[PDB]
């Protein structure tokens, strides 16, 4: 309108909080391949 | 991380139903009235 534009400017405000979880680690899984594949069985450990 | 061990069994548990009769399987197999393949006979042995 002439040289001027209509703008909504804030007249009041507050502070808002926002949470953000970022994963940086995970459970350190470890496998005993021999115990998993063959358990206690000697005949399996031989073939493995 | 060394290979997985298992605790050694310290005793043996053996269970069987006592005082069951003999199955007599030989008496039935040695019976001289032998059937042909056409009329092959069956016997079922349990609790013996
Ligand atoms: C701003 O907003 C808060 C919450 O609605 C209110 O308590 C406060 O009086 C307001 N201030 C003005 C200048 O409007």
């Amino acid at each position: 309108v002439g040289g001027l534009y209509e703008i909504k400017i804030p007249t009041n405000f507050t502070i808002v909080g926002q949470e953000e979880f970022i994963q940086t680690n995970s459970p350190k899984v470890t496998i005993d391949c021999s115990l998993f594949v063959c358990s206690n069985y000697a005949a399996c450990h031989d073939l493995l | 991380d060394l290979s997985g061990f298992t605790v050694k069994p310290v005793a043996t548990v053996h269970r069987r139903i006592p005082d069951l009769p003999d199955c007599d399987i030989d008496k039935w197999l040695n019976n001289f009235n032998v059937p042909s393949p056409l009329n092959w006979e069956r016997k079922i042995f349990s609790n013996c």
